[PDB]
């Protein structure tokens, strides 16, 4: 069963939101996928932000919209054809 | 008073397109955060969410059906519309439209219309044991207890039911009135 | 998509009982849950929103709760006005309804009066039944005496006996 990512951080100096998370070292290359969904005024589906990247960050500027809605994030990990469960993140409202 | 009403064709043939209308009053779809959606339901089945439209014309569709649905709104007429192409028999159901509860973080559907039943079939108004289209009304000596008028089931595209008692049969569509 | 499992489709209950209906979501829907009641041939009535917020007018004997993926609805004293189908709904990511749970009321096991014609299976309980080119329709539980009926030699197999009644 594949390891689940940890320490899901959301950061934004100015209006440039980027997600950062932690992962362990593996003999193979862990490739992550990041999803973001807004809620409040609207109730969108989970939309991909960064698909299969190697690094521990993901800029989500182009997924921010309507400061009234809060954003929530989740990230999973892949190694081969197996995937990890989602690391659900806490809420994000204002910069 | 906040009201919502759904209008439909009644009976429609396969491969056609379905034009559904949700006429409402009591509120405005121009107001920020407002939205209306469609939900269908067949006999003895559950509820199925179809699509939803927001005040800003942002639209949401149920993935399973996205390709056949188109939702639009007309604030100058206070109606939300839904179009369903390649109409199939499975699609025979009752259509409802309902608004989003006007509270932040809330998207529960507070007000619903009564709904409109659309039957998808290629048939014709064919006029104790009992045709098309439904309904029919089986009474006994013009009217209570021990009477079991059963739910209709369709053989080859015709409805036929049963009504036991321990029989005045009508049929509004073909103005039939068999006072047996 | 998110899935919502309501088990089961029905639940035999008696008035006065406390009834809990279960709704399970495939992933955390963060308490964005609604509950709807629906009596035959009528639009659903919204009962609860946000997992625990009752709509105004709704009787206090009703309450919802849960979290993460598990939510339930409880009616403290079932009353006739409460016999309906209850649906839960996730509104966190667009909308999904549960399968529904129809309340049926318990009563004495009753044997079906068969009358055949050149075949009616009227007024029985419980509801399950199998008969032996032909088609069947079943009625809804009768409101006067919570019995059932069904339409289709003619024989059945019901738990009020074992010797299949053949008419």
């Amino acid at each position: 069963s594949v390891p689940t990512p940890t320490n899901v951080t959301i950061e934004s100096y100015n209006m440039n939101p980027i997600v950062y998370w932690e992962y362990q070292i593996m003999p193979q290359v862990p490739v992550f996928t990041v999803e973001v969904k807004n809620y409040g005024v609207k109730n969108s589906e989970w939309i991909d932000a960064c698909i299969n990247i190697s690094h521990h960050y993901c800029n989500i500027s182009d997924h921010v919209g309507d400061p009234s809605n809060s954003l929530w994030v989740r990230v999973k990990a892949r190694v081969g054809q197996k995937e990890s469960a989602y690391a659900k993140s806490e809420e994000f409202a204002v910069s | 008073a906040v009201k919502l009403q759904e209008s439909g064709p009644g009976i429609l043939k396969p491969s056609q397109t379905l034009s559904l209308t949700c006429s409402f009053s009591g509120f405005s779809l121009t107001t920020y955060g407002m939205g209306v959606g469609w939900i269908r339901q067949s006999s003895g089945k559950g509820l199925e969410w179809l699509a939803h439209i927001w005040w800003d014309d942002d639209k949401y569709y149920n993935p399973s059906l996205k390709s056949r649905l188109t939702i639009s709104k007309d604030t100058s007429r206070n109606q939300v519309f839904l179009k369903i192409t390649s109409v199939a028999t499975a699609d025979t159901a009752t259509y409802y439209c309902a608004r989003r509860a006007p509270f932040y973080g809330n998207h529960a559907m507070d007000y619903w219309g009564q709904g409109t039943t659309v039957t998808v079939s290629s048939a014709k108004t064919t006029p104790c044991l009992v045709y098309f289209p439904e309904p029919v009304t089986v009474t006994w000596n013009s009217g209570s207890s021990g009477v079991h008028t059963f739910p209709a089931v369709l053989q080859s595209d015709l409805y036929t039911l049963s009504s036991s008692v321990t029989c005045n049969v009508a049929h509004p569509a073909s103005s039939t009135k068999v006072d047996k | 998509s998110v899935e919502m499992t309501q088990s089961p489709s029905s639940f035999s209950v008696s008035l006065g009982d406390r009834v809990t209906i279960t709704c399970k979501a495939s992933e955390d829907i963060y308490n964005r849950l609604a509950w709807y009641q629906q009596k035959p041939g009528n639009a659903p009535r919204l009962l609860i929103s946000g997992a625990t917020s009752l709509e105004t007018e709704v009787p206090s004997r009703f309450s919802g709760s849960g979290s993460g993926k598990d939510y339930t609805l409880s009616i403290t004293s079932l009353q006739t006005e409460d016999v309906a189908t209850y649906y839960c709904q996730q509104y966190w990511s667009t909308w999904t309804f549960g399968g529904g749970t129809k309340l049926e009321i318990k009563r004495a096991d009753a044997a079906p009066t068969v009358s055949i014609f050149p075949c009616f299976l009227n007024n029985f309980y419980p509801k399950d039944i199998n008969v032996k080119g032909v088609l069947n329709s079943w009625t809804d539980q009768d409101s006067k005496d919570s019995t059932y009926s069904m339409s289709s030699t003619c024989e059945a197999t019901h738990k009020t006996s074992t010797s299949p009644i053949v008419k």
